[PDB]
């Protein structure tokens, strides 16, 4: 093929000078002389034959001068029904120290989004058992879903439960990437996935595929590692016909490399340091996440906020992507209610009566309702206190905060969808309004909270 | 490795590698042989075809200074204005090799002791009295100098001369007279 | 021939350094060699910046390129009515190609001060909040500015909607052409927001221009003006037109990644320094043509996207200083049941009271100093404005997708304006609304047919209203 | 900070509210308890809407600032190339 | 313009030395030498210069090379000789540096002599991937109250301590360094812990001061210190965590558990901003390279706990970050909060109000949680936890709530005692079982009849009362590692005798 000379190393940058044979933009180069495969994914033309390349591995031992092989695509990472149940990284390796990924097919990683004339219009509810997203924000099939949170409010466990719940009860070949999250926690949902019995090393049966990579990582793998879990979901749903999970954790990182890149790449800054090309670069990757009609790929994106701030550039750029996006408040998260999702600014594009149903979308409105007068009725109670209002607010302080309540889920729980909105209407209506207020915390249906306020009435 | 610095000190890249060239002629004293070589080397290089071969940012480096090595292989240039050239193909530099040779002109202007005299007047200037101004401006330098003169004429300075010898500058022209004047009846 | 032709020099990130094309004008279309189009933005001395119609992969450096020797332009007319296009026209909806029979330039001259005419005709959006509290007059340019799912989208499809009515009816200078610029939606969004509208046989009268979030950023730049000159067909052609982008913030991001590509001087949150100018000479050429000119108009509805509810910010900023008012949507009155979630306090018409009509005039008067009352308010005569304020909000609530004919919209905020109502407490009013259309619209055409003719509630029809209004109230639930 | 300025000024704005609402209903009923209400509602009325300008002040202050803080980067980081 | 096109290289190169492996100063300045030849450099390859300076090359670029100085640059004028040497850089591990005190390249500056170990690491090593690791099950203990008990640490996670200046980071650090030393002092082998604190841009006084504290407290002989202080050039201080990350990967690598403390990541942060900026790399926000979460993160993912098929050993990592005015808004912070795996922070505020250790419960986090506990604290703190996560949620209206319900004045009583519970004094690190008998002492209810104040003497009496007198129900639950219904009814006899015989 082609053969040029790397001429300049600056951190996780490398130029290279082709003689002959200038590979275009997105091109995967090998570096020669090196026991691990590095691989540079060119970004810029400098003219004089010379292009910038972003390293998909650190970049230490690089000589100016090194020789340099042009593979004469972009990544082209396996493909195929083999890939499911491994673990590779964004070039496609295996690093689960399993052997090699033995498919028929390669794809690779940088490929169109789907036309105008290809995309959907049905929207089916997927019900996933949990009591606020399934009330308030529910997920629909083959939409995207997105889950903001800051540090420590719950992304992670939340897309756990979507995995154990989702996942299991599917039967559409799901696929998880991992981009740029910890290598322990990776390693845990590999091992506890393995023992749930959906990924099978022996006789394989198994039903997710695993992208990583992980933090220590350069920016260039980090914000390609999402596109390489998008080329193999993009397998399963073109040339297989499959309904698709993408459970994205985290997509900010992916972002965040993006910024990190740019910096070196002769970009001038824009707001927050974020690259100029932010919005059309997450624009070209999320739009491959959708719904034709040779099949879907619903995806689950936990997304990173900075600062909670929910304003920055990623996660408002993300926001417009997605379909039915539930954020994790951390104001919620230190009351102890658990899920964290912010019922005041988790948004559902399926939560009209149209598609749910007039009592759902009663029931969703009405909680909302409640909650965010509650939260105005808030101010004269810091100011006075509750002992000093109305008759009907103070009874719907109180309803608002057994609501407050109900809405978390810890036993694990599954409260079916009709059972969801029966005993949010039952609340609601005040049918359970001598019920105490902590009886609906960490419960699953309306039965339970009874009976644990039962119990707890009996011996307190 | 120390450096010779030439009289006069030009700046850009055409300084400095002008520079490098009088510094390396310094230490083998040929210096108006590498002149007379950059004198053919731009006059071969102002013709347009090889001008275009040369400016063409489409060529590549090596087929560029492949052209160039093998027409410098043509004219048996000494092997330092073939180094020179062979650097600018090098560096890329090669487009405004031009200015060097202009740069180092002006630097052996200053080697051999001529200093720049230009004379404006309102009227074209006779021969006697310009030659007479010649001898004028002759007393003002030292022994082993030389007066490159050129007078050009600007009609609007209403009368007199602007001399200027070196950067030193005398205006004995009469529209500066008026002007002064004029501030003075005004102030 | 290195006049009409160059050769690419660099490439990077959507920007093409050309080295030639010694004729070539400012912002001229030049065509690449894979097919893929561009404009050249920056002429230097020894390159032109050109921004690519499409992607990098495709142009490596040594790439030709040609000359057209016109600036940008976009097919225009009747043809495109019914078609969706991307943002140079081109028929994204497998449809066939476009029978467009004119081009037009897409940064002409928005007109100039003496071939406008004041706004004095509505646009009729369907909605309550908007109709009664912020008129839009035909010619004007309404922001619609609010944060993330606040319900600006469904103003927009609500209007497109509502023009329905005019658009079947007789008098052609009734009639309304719609316009829907779609800068960085989803491409699923956009499919099915043409769902809805052909739906509700809406496409028939609307154009769709979309430049999807998968699209260049110069497509996203030059979408916004694509649209505005298919309208301004229509505003010179004695027709009349609306126009919504959605949204301009897109359209400014996109164009602030293109001039930082360029290398040009980044000003506040690294936006250009013409960011306004790109916005305003795009929302001037809004306007109301005087019948010496055709009499046409072309009403703008551009949206906003804020951060936070931050309207301080640069482009929201800048586009509230361009418009002739703006309708906030909240999302802590989303919340509180107020659907479309308008803030009526902050929304502002400032040419609307001379857009509605003669008995919208008559109610909403009312209805604005009665709601301003209630929350500068918000015993036996403070509770009573309490009362009148929150029976009012009750009304203004409306659901999606099915706008409003005016005359309806008068009779109910006269039900509500009159006192009616005083008697229903507020979990009420939401019920005996819906109820009391059905009412006015099966056994009473008549009145409905006079005041939309008249135009007015003339006092024969005042009264019929009232006595309507109190045999209805009257055997109500 | 920016959002810290914010949520104060909320918070105070909303206190504001409920003391002036409260003097109102204490004039009302006090046509020697519900006079020193009112009196003292009042005065917390007063008191916190020199706190808010206060701090209105300081958030238009850290408001430029902050401008000034972004502005900056970007220019260091053009200025860099 | 070009860095390479001196007129000094142009003239010797038209006029007609190995530029291969050796390569000429052209430039130095605030320690950036660029370097004209050196060829066959690698990026980050260690280079030696003619006064005995090394130096790093960190910027390859196609006519110099941008090399940091390890060391002060009036040493190196223009046109020095710079000779390679061919390795990266690289410290040198084993049990020979327990005791000792290092520079940020493994010398000794203690004057204790030479180190003596065998064994030698590259600093820029890569972290265990996804198979080598297991989950974090084993508990580290700091013998401080509130973090052993709300923010558990385990063997092989990464926990950060942030805040303010002066709230007491390098204090918690300390005790944890010093509440090893019962466990190093036993025989079994798998619950010592080999501590390393990295000293990064301090002052040598306070690491003079610290060494002392270790000394004073017998806890130097399993210490090892890497100080790149104040005054040293920033690649030092740059480098000086990997190095510490090496000394302690050894232990991890060999089935051996070590402890270590980047104090703090701030400044060398702030090291690698200066290189960064000196080298010309375009500054992104508060002029910090693009690259910083590179920087913090490939460090901090190379503490892992290894599995049985990997040795089984461990590194912790307890990164410290100080933020300015309360600001964890800031970009360091930003990035080490979604690096590490939790976070204790520090309150200004709640030092001064006699909280102290002043840890933050409502914003600390720790991601491992109650899997990194032994199973008597666990039984104690999830209650705790409950409890003061409620008195919080209704603390906002503290000082009024006699005038409300009898259960708001429950919850703000009981989380005052419970807060009063956790205040603990400097060098005195307890062991677990003495912790749990505080908590129970405190959650079960035998704290609702002492007025808030009194609850300190209570605790001191308490454990000096259960340390005489009840020796073996202490090593039952030391050996147990949870509260047995026999040693419940006991705890339970022992503090109501207590409280009885309490004034
Ligand atoms: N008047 C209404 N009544 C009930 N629901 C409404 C109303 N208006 C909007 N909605 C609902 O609110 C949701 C979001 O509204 P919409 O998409 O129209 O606003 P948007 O600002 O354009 O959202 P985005 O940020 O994605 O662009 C929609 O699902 C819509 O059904
Ligand atoms: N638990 C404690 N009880 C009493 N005093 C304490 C406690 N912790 C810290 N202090 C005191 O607070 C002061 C500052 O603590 P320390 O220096 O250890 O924290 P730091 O964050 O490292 O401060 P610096 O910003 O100077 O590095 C010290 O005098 C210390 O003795
Ligand atoms: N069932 C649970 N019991 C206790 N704590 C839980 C539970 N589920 C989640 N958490 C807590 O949720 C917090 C957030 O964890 P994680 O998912 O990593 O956050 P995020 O993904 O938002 O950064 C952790 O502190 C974890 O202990
Ligand atoms: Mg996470
Ligand atoms: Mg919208
Ligand atoms: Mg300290």
């Amino acid at each position: 093929a082609a053969t040029g000379r790397i001429v300049a190393v600056i951190g996780a940058v490398v130029d290279v000078q082709f003689d002959e044979g200038l590979p275009p933009i997105l091109n995967a180069l090998e570096v020669q002389g090196r026991e691990t495969r590095l691989v540079l994914e060119v970004a810029q033309h400098l003219g004089e034959s010379t292009v910038r390349t972003i390293a998909m591995d650190g970049t230490e031992g690089l000589v100016r001068g090194q020789k340099v092989l042009d593979s004469g695509a972009p990544i082209k990472i396996p493909v195929g029904p083999e890939t499911l149940g491994r673990i590779m990284n964004v070039i496609g390796e295996p690093i689960d120290e399993r052997g090699p990924i033995k498919t028929k097919q390669f794809a690779p990683i940088h490929a169109e989004a789907p036309e105008f004339m290809e995309m959907s219009v049905e929207q089916e509810i997927l019900v996933t058992g949990i009591k606020v997203v399934d009330l308030l924000a529910p997920y629909a099939k083959g939409g995207k879903i997105g889950l903001f949170g800051g540090a420590g409010v719950g992304k992670t466990v939340l897309i756990m439960e979507l995995i154990n719940n989702v996942a299991k009860a599917h039967g559409g070949y799901s696929v998880f990437a991992g981009v740029g999250e910890r290598t322990r926690e990776g390693n845990d949902l590999y091992h506890e996935m393995i023992e749930s019995g959906v990924i099978n090393l022996k006789d394989a049966t198994s039903k997710v595929a695993l992208v990583y990579g992980q933090m220590n990582e350069p920016p260039g793998a980090r914000a390609r590692v999402a596109l390489t879990g998008l080329t193999v979901a993009e397998y399963f749903r073109d040339q297989e016909g499959q309904d698709v999970l993408l459970f994205i954790d985290n997509i900010f990182r992916f972002t965040q490399a993006g910024s990190e890149v740019s910096a070196l790449l002769g970009r001038i800054p824009s707001a927050v340091g974020y690259q100029p090309t932010l919005a059309t670069d997450m624009g070209t990757m999320q739009e491959r996440i959708t719904t034709t009609k040779k099949g879907s790929i619903t995806s689950v994106q936990a997304i990173y906020v900075p600062a909670d701030d929910l304003t920055d550039p990623a996660p408002a750029t993300t926001f417009a992507h997605l379909d039915a996006t539930t954020v994790l408040s951390r104001a919620i998260a230190e009351l102890g209610i658990y899920p964290a999702v912010d019922p005041l600014d988790s948004t559902s594009r399926i939560m009209d009566p149209n598609i749910v149903g007039s009592e759902h979308y009663d029931v969703a409105r009405g909680v909302q309702k409640i909650l965010q007068d509650y939260k105005s009725l808030q101010d004269i109670i810091a100011i006075l206190g509750m002992d000093e209002l109305s008759e009907e607010d103070k009874l719907t302080v109180s309803r608002a905060r057994k609501i407050q309540r109900f809405l978390s889920q810890p036993m694990g729980k599954l409260v079916p969808l009709k059972e969801t909105i029966k005993g949010f209407q039952q609340i609601l209506a005040g049918e359970y309004d001598h019920l105490p207020e902590q009886a609906f915390y960490m419960v699953g249906p309306i039965e339970e909270a009874v009976a644990k306020a039962d119990k707890l009435a009996e011996e307190h | 490795a120390k450096l010779v610095r030439p009289p006069v000190q030009v700046y850009g890249i055409e300084g400095r590698y002008a520079t490098a060239l009088y510094s390396a002629a310094s230490k083998q004293n040929k210096l108006e042989q590498v002149e007379k070589e950059l004198l053919r080397v731009a006059q071969i290089l102002k013709e347009p075809k090889v001008a275009a071969s040369v400016l063409n940012p489409y060529v590549k480096r090596s087929i560029k200074v492949k052209s160039l090595n093998d027409i410098t292989a043509k004219e048996r240039f000494s092997p330092l204005t073939t180094n020179l050239i062979n650097l600018l193909a090098e560096n890329g530099r090669l487009s405004n090799t031009q200015g060097v040779v202009s740069a180092f002109s002006t630097m052996m202007s200053v080697h051999r002791g001529e200093v720049p005299c230009t004379v404006t007047s309102a009227s074209p200037l006779e021969e006697a009295t310009l030659s007479e101004l010649k001898t004028v401006l002759k007393s003002f330098l030292s022994q082993g100098q030389v007066l490159k003169l050129e007078a050009k004429t600007d009609p609007s300075i209403l009368g007199g001369m602007i001399v200027r010898i070196g950067e030193k500058y005398v205006d004995m022209s009469v529209k500066t007279k008026i002007q002064k004047l004029g501030r003075a009846m005004r102030e | 021939d290195l006049e009409e032709t160059g050769r690419v020099l660099s490439i990077g990130d959507g920007i093409a350094r050309v080295h030639g094309l010694r004729n070539v004008q400012a912002e001229e279309m030049v065509e690449f060699s894979s097919g893929l189009k561009g404009m050249s933005l920056n002429l230097e001395p020894d390159n032109v910046g050109v921004v690519v119609f499409g992607n990098d992969k495709l142009i490596k450096e040594g790439d030709i390129v040609k000359r057209t020797g016109a600036i940008v332009d976009v097919p225009v007319g009747e043809e495109l009515l019914g078609r969706v296009v991307d943002a140079l026209g081109n028929a994204i909806d497998g449809k066939g190609p476009i029978g467009s029979k004119t081009r037009r330039r897409v940064g002409l001259k928005a007109p100039g001060i003496i071939p406008r005419i004041s706004v004095r005709e509505p646009m009729q959006t369907g909605i309550k909040a908007v109709d009664s509290l912020v008129p839009i007059g035909r010619g004007q340019r309404e922001l619609i500015i609010g944060d993330r799912q606040t319900g600006k989208t469904s103003i927009a499809i609500d209007t497109i909607i509502n023009q329905k009515r005019f658009n079947d009816g007789s008098d052609e200078k009734k009639k309304l052409y719609c316009i829907y610029v779609a800068i960085g939606q989803k491409r699923s969004t956009v499919a099915q927001l043409v769902k809805r509208l052909t739906d509700a046989d809406a496409m028939k009268y609307t154009i769709v221009v979309s430049a999807t979030a998968s699209d260049a950023a110069p497509l996203q730049y030059l979408a916004p003006y694509s649209g505005c000159s298919m309208g301004e067909y229509f505003r010179d052609n004695g027709k009349h037109a609306l126009i919504i982008y959605d949204d301009l913030s897109k359209q400014a991001v996109a164009y602030r990644q293109m001039s930082l590509l360029l290398r040009r001087p980044p000003g506040r949150e690294a936006y250009p320094g013409d960011v306004f100018y790109l916005h305003s000479r795009l929302l001037e050429r809004a306007a109301k043509m005087n019948d010496a000119f055709g009499g046409g108009s072309l009403t703008a509805l551009p949206v906003i996207e804020t951060q936070a509810g931050d309207v301080s910010a640069y482009i929201p900023t800048n586009v509230i200083s361009i418009t002739d008012g703006q309708i906030f949507l909240e999302t802590e009155l989303f919340y509180k049941g107020i659907r479309p979630a308008i803030n009526v306090g902050l929304s502002v018409s400032r040419v609307g009271s001379a857009a509605q009509t003669r008995a919208m005039k008559q109610v909403a008067g009312t209805m604005k100093l009665e709601l301003a009352q209630y929350r500068e308010v918000a015993d036996a005569a403070t509770q009573q404005l309490l009362s009148r304020g929150v029976r009012l909000t009750e009304l203004l609530k409306q659901g999606q997708y099915s706008p409003m004919a005016i005359e309806e919209q008068v009779a109910v905020i006269y039900a509500g304006v009159r006192g009616y109502l005083d008697k229903l407490e507020p979990s009420k009013i939401t019920k005996f609304e819906n109820a009391f259309l059905s009412h006015v619209v099966s056994q009473h055409q008549a009145l409905l047919g006079t005041i939309r003719a008249d135009g007015k509630i003339s006092e024969q029809s005042d009264a019929k209203l009232k006595e309507i209004v109190t045999n209805f109230l009257a055997g109500f639930e | 900070t920016l959002k810290d300025i914010t949520r104060r000024l909320k918070s105070i704005k909303n206190i504001q509210k409920i003391t002036k609402s409260m003097k109102m209903v204490a004039a009302a009923k006090y046509a020697s308890e519900q006079s020193a209400r009112m009196t003292a509602m009042d005065n917390a009325s007063k008191n916190a809407s020199e706190m808010i300008d206060k701090l209105t002040l300081t958030f238009n202050r850290t408001r430029q600032a902050v401008i000034t803080k972004e502005l900056i980067e970007i220019i260091s980081g053009a200025a860099a190339l």
